[PDB]
Formats: C-alpha cells, structure tokens, sequence
C-alpha cells in the first residue's frame, strides 16, 4: 500500500509516495527533499513535524512524551503513514 | 597490558579527551571502546560547531583526529565491550571479553546513545537469551539461531561476531540495507545471514529456560511471522545514558545521568563521570571535551599525590 | 567509493586472494561481486582438498574466511554486477548498476559456471528483451510481463529485483523451489509471481521490437503453452567462462578462456584475469588463488613501478 | 506417464519410479536412495551415470562433450526419463 504524503515546508507544499513501510523522511529523501536530521533514530526532535491531516505510525519514536504526541507532533525519520497524510515539516523549535 | 593507572570506559570526545590529558601526565591509561561508530559525535554527519574546527568536518574524522591525539601521547586504545565493574577496593576491576582490565582510577564515558527495553519480552527474557553484547555471549550460540536488530554500524560489527558461532544469523532492520551504501554488503554475502528488511521485531517470547522465539513483523500489514531462536542481540539507538552495565555502584541523579561533584567524581572514590553519561542538558562535543579534560587534572592530583591541580600548558 | 588503485570484479578464490595482497600492499581495492552464491566455490557443498583447511569445509564457508581475510586488510567488498568496461585509457572504467568505478589496474576473475545461450531466440532478442542482469535492466520492465528461468539463489535474488517493477513476474523452475529450503519463500509470497513449476522453455519469440513471448512445456506433454512477455532474464549455471560483458576487447584463447601471459595479464595493459575465466582444466579452488596472488604482485609492482616483483613475506 | 527407472548401484540394483517431468536424482531421493551429487545443475558430473538401457532428456545438461554423451553418459540431476530405462550410478570416474 503507498500513500500520498503532503509536507507543508517553510518552501510550500510538496506531495510524496511512501509505502506504508517507508520512513517519512527515507521516502522525502528518495524524491529529491532535503529536510532535518540529526539521530534518524527517533531519540532526538530535529526532524520534529505536526500533523495536518491524517494518521502515522511512529512506535519507533522514544523521545517525544505522550503530550506532546497528543499535540500533533512527529518524529518523520521514523514515522510510517498509515493513511494519506499532510504533515508540517521543521517544527522542533516549538517543541522549546 | 591489563594493569593501567587509568581505565577509561568509553571513547568518544569525554574518553579521547581525558586520555589525552591522563596520558600527557605519564599516566598509563587504557581506552576501553565498544566501538568507534557507534557513539554519538561519531554518528553526526556533520559538525559545524565545534570551536577550532572550521569547514566541512564529519563527526568520525573529528573523533578520529581526538582518538589520534590521546595514542600519539601514548593511550592504548581497544576495542572492547565493559560489561561490569567490581569498585569494591581501591584497585577498580573492568571485565571486558578481552580480559580483566584493571585501573588506580576509572573513568565512565560510555554517552548516552542508550536505549531503555522498548520490545515485549526483552526486559523479560534478558541474560535468559536477550543480549547486548556479542562479543560476551556469542560463544554460548554456538550452531544456534540468533536475530540481531538494528541497522546501525553496532549492529553490523555484532552480527559479524556472530556469524563465526550461530546456526544462522537472523536481521532485522527498517530500511534496507542498501541505505549504508555497501557498508553492510560483506555481512549480507555471509552464508549464515538472514535479511529480513524493512521489518520491526515486535515481541520475544520462551520459556523459563530462556527465549525460543520471536515475532517479526512489515509495518503496515496484518501479518506477523515466527522465527525460532535462541538469542536476541538489540542494538537500537536511543537518547539515554549507558549505565546498566555499572550495575547501580555509582549513585545517579534522578533524571539517569551520574551524579558528579565540582571535579568529575562519582559517589564512589577512584570513579569518575564525563560527558553524556552525566545527562546533563548540555549534550555538545566541546561539553564533553571539557568533562573529560577537568576529571583527567582532578586524576592526575589523585594518582601523583599533588597538593594542587596542575595546568598543562605550553607544550 | 568509486575510484580505486585495483578493481577486481568477481569474488570467487581467485579474486578474494588477489584482493588479500593488494589490499596488504596498501593498494585501494575493490571486489565487485554479482553474486557471492554463484561462484564455483560457493556452489560446492565439500571441499577436503583445499590445502590447509583440514575436516568438514563447504565451500561458501571457505570463501566467506578468504572474503573476511581480504577485507580485514583494507579491501571494500561491494555486491555488484558488472555489465561493461571501458578499457581505452589508462584509468578503466567498469559499468555497474551501482555506479560507474575506476581502477588503475582491472581484474577479470568471474570464474567458468556460465552457460552460453542454449534456448532457441536467446541469443537472438539479446538486448531486444533478454537480459541477464535485472538491477540494470529491471526498471525498463516498469509495469511489464517477465520471465525468470531457472532455480539457483541467483534467479531467486533476481526475480525479487524484477518484483519491484514487473506487472508479472513468471517463474520457470525444473522442479519445485521449496528445494531452496527457504530461500524463496519471500519470492513465492510476492502477487506478481506465477510460478511455472516442472516446466520447460522451449523457445523465446518476438518481432524486430523485441520479445513478446516465451513458448513452455511441461516435460512429457507434447503440447506446449505460450506465455506472453517482454523480458526474459535467464539464469542457468554452466561451465563457461564467463566473458561476454567484456565485449572482446581483450584477447581470448580458442578455448574461450581469456588469454594471459606468465604473470597473468591480458592483452590490454593495465587488465589481468585469473582463475577459471581463464578456462585451463586446473580448474580447482587453490590452483585460483595461486593466480589472484601472481597477479596481485604484478599489479603492484606495476602501479608503483617497482624495479622487480617485491614478496609479501611475514615481519 | 511415470516410467520404471532400474539403477544399478555398487549396492546392487533398484526399480524407482520417475514421473516424465521428474529428474531421475530427485525420484530416486525421494525414493530413499542416496546418490552423488554437488551442483545439482548440469554443471558438474559428480551426478554422472551410464545408460545401461533405455532412454533419458538430458537437454538441461550442460558439463558433458559430444563424446561423453555418445558414449551413453548422463547427469542424472537434471535427467528426464523418456522410456522405461536402466542406468549405472557412480560413473564419473569413467569420464575422463
Ligand atoms: C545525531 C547527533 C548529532 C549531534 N551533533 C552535534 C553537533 O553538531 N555538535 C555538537 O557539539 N554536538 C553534537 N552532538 C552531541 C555530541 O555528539 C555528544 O554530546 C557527545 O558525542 C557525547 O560524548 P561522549 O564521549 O560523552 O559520548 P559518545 O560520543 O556517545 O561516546 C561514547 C563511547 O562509549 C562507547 N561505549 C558505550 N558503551 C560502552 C561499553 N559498555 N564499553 C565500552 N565502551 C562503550 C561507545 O562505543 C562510544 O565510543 C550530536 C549528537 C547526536 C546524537
Ligand atoms: C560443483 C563444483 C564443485 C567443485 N569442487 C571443488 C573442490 O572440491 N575442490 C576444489 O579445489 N575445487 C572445486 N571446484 C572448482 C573451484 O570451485 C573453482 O575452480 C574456483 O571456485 C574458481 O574460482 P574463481 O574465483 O575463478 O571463480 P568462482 O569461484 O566461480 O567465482 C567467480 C565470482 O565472480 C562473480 N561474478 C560473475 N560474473 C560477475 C559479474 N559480471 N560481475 C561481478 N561479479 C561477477 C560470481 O558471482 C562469483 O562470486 C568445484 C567447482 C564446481 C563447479
Ligand atoms: S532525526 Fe532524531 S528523532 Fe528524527
Ligand atoms: S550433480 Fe552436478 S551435474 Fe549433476
């Protein structure tokens, strides 16, 4: 299954394909995007995104708290999409 | 060769620096390193922060420059897993697979790319099949099954350790392999290995005697696959300090970190505590430098019996 | 990454042993290696007259120590499939779906399990729709009908390849490929493969374009069954030297084998072959080595022009 | 059509049946026999026998000369019956 991911960067947006076994940011990476990262381990927030619309799977993340999640926030280096999905890219410095 | 002044567990810029220093003060001092990629300035891509250090620099060449520095003063550096102390006299015991290292003084430098038990079952079963080190526990898989998790240069350098005894060498990685652009291709030509890519290891399971079992899984399908097994080597990354293997011999403050005095030293004396592993907010290389550097002074005070700290200047 | 003193393309014996000195005379050496399971050695399941290697052997596990040895002095081992080589100018460039990597110095070492085109219409839709390389032709299969003949781990790494681009990806096996024991079963699982199990090909068809079929048979039917496809990747193992992506530019015995002089080096400077692409009926596992090692020590008297051969002897 | 396939081994003879699209190794395996083999391709002549009767398809061959096969030699790994047939096991050593 791929779904149409939109990454809404300080640029605009861009539509993406990421299989459902995908990383969010491997797949940007793939389709010519350059976004941040530091750990691609989910241990950090330097690629911190928000969600817009839709659903991922981030179990993989360990360093984000639960309110912080429950606030839309994501660690897109490994973060799969469950559905079709807009995310915010570049968003850690509200995160501080 | 096992008798130090100075055991330094850890070699990342905290050890590399207190090396340099200790071994500048004619002290014998040892590096203890698990493995030169897998700690936290080795893996930045980039360093752009770093005073001293202009232009386009890797985080592993810095290391390496730091690594250099400490042996060219005369630091013996090896490659060697800690996995416990014994601080129960003045002379602290290192246990490693290399052998018994033994040091006047101990430095803890191990960082904090460590990982708290995220899997089902692996707090369970652990020292009853699940395994953070390889190059302890290989032997005992001897024509066994085994699954490594992780796709990071740990991993790939445990699983090569592993292949010389199991069976078959089961990984699990969420990208494929491809990603580390050859890095990985003389493990994935070993007969022994399995790839399953772009798969997460989402339960262990056993029995009393230890673990028989676990459950692999694609993220995003219904489907799960049991593969049998014996032994489960996790080697995923975190963001916390690398202190189980000290085994709670040093007092920590609340968050995880070590505890420190002004002087680097832990609450047990002969201990000392640098860069990451202190958890602190403060997780930059130059931070972690200058741990090293102020606990080698406070060391080399100890050890020479100096009535005061001694500057190291102008050579 | 892709500029080398030596590049060495294939990792049989001959070519890990080559890879072991020159790697030891600090020379940057590549091996480019299709596939570590399909080389003569691989393929043995006993090996008892390797000289110093005494007891039960396989033959994969002995080239895996060969491998490892040649690495552990510097060598980088990359899983790739060469299709082609420039060898006009001193710098030979060798084409691969990884990329393109240069050498000072070029080794032929790919061994004799090729099998010359032996299906009615292979030799003829060559380049029209027969391939045998499927990470360099795959992507212009993108939505397209396939056909993968033949059951070896190489055909079943090569139908996965294909799987990514492929409408349907029909499989022809003599037998059923559970035989592989595991080794297909993620194969098998993929929706876009037919599996074609006890059957034959007859016949490879198509029109100026290029193929548009493949004629089957099951063994004793009489009748046979047309299968429409575009690509036909063929991957049946022989006893031939395996040569044609050379494209003859350097010279070949009428036996077939690449020719060479005492030291091993074709007839393009700068270019040697060793070991059984060389097709000389002392076609035995040492006997390789020996020739990866002669032409090691020639290449590297010649690449940093030495006034003899120089031994590598113990320090 | 299945076809008696006797193979004379040094431990004396044994009928098997072999299907017409079966290799006459891989029935007598299954059949509990224990023969030579190393490739299991065509590509070796561990697997070498010798027709004593009858006839085989050995068109996926591809180690043995014209003269090897007109002498009666076969690689029962990649061997179709093609009749009822008779073959000597263990005849590599004849070969060459
Ligand atoms: C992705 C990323 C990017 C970063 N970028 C920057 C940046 O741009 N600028 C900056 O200033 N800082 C940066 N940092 C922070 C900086 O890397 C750390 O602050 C610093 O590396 C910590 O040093 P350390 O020596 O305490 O630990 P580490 O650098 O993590 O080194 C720990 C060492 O201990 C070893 N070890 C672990 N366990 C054992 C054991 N049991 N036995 C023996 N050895 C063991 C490891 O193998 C390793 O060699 C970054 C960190 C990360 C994760
Ligand atoms: C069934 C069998 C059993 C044998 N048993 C024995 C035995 O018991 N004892 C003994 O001494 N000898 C034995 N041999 C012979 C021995 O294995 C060979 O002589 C020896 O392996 C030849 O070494 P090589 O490096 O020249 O070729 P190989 O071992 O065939 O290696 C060639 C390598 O090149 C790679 N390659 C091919 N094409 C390309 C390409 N286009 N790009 C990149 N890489 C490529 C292949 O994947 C392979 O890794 C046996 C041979 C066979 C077939
Ligand atoms: S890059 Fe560190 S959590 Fe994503
Ligand atoms: S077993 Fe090798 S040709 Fe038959």
């Amino acid at each position: 299954a791929t779904y149409k991911v939109t990454l809404v960067t300080p640029s605009g947006k861009k539509e993406i394909d990421c299989p459902s076994d995908e990383y969010i940011l491997d797949a940007a990476e793939r389709q010519g995007l350059d976004l941040p990262f530091s750990c691609r381990a989910g241990a950090c927030s330097t690629c911190a995104g928000k969600m817009v619309s839709g659903t991922i799977d981030q179990g993989d993340q360990s360093f984000l708290d639960d309110d912080q999640i429950a606030a839309g926030y994501v660690l897109t280096c490994v973060a799969y999409p469950t559905s079709n999905c807009s995310i915010e890219t570049h968003k850690e410095d509200e995160l501080y | 060769q096992f008798d130090f002044d100075v055991v330094i567990v850890g070699g990342g810029p905290a050890g590399c620096t207190c090396a340099l220093y200790t071994a500048r003060s004619e002290l014998k001092t040892v590096i203890l390193d698990k493995n030169p990629a897998a700690g936290a300035l080795a893996i930045t891509h980039k360093i752009a922060n770093y005073p001293g250090v202009p232009g386009e620099m890797s985080g592993d060449h810095l290391l390496e420059v730091m690594r250099d520095q400490a042996v060219e003063f005369g630091t013996v550096y090896r490659r060697a897993q800690v996995y416990g102390l014994d601080l129960s006299e003045p002379v602290k015991k290192v246990y490693t697979p290399e052998g018994i290292f033994t040091g006047r003084a101990l430095v803890l430098a191990t960082g904090a790319m460590g990982r708290i038990a995220s899997i089902p079952g692996e707090a369970e079963y652990l020292g009853r099949g699940v395994s953070y080190c390889a190059t302890c526990d290989g032997a005992f898989y001897r024509n066994r099954e085994v699954v490594v998790v992780g796709l990071n240069p740990e991993a790939v350098e445990e699983a090569q350790v592993l292949t010389k005894f199991a069976s078959t060498v089961h990984w699990i990685t969420p990208k494929d392999p491809h990603t580390l652009d050859g890095h990985a291709d003389e493990l994935l030509a070993h007969p022994s290995v399995k790839l399953w890519e772009k798969t997460r290891l989402i339960r262990i399971k056993g029995e009393e005697a230890g673990v028989t079992a676990v459950e692999v899984r694609h993220p995003g399908e219904s489907d799960s696959q049991e593969l049998l097994a014996e032994g489960v080597f996790v080697y995923l990354q975190g963001s916390k300090p690398i202190t189980d293997f000290v085994a709670g011999q040093v007092e920590m403050k609340p968050d995880g970190g070590v505890w420190v005095d002004e002087m680097m030293q832990t609450s047990v004396p002969g201990v000392w505590g640098i860069g990451d592993i202190r958890n602190t907010p403060f997780k930059q290389a130059v931070v972690a430098a200058g741990d090293g550097c102020i606990a080698a002074m406070a060391i080399d005070r100890f050890l020479n019996s100096r009535k005061a700290i001694k500057p190291d200047w102008a050579h």
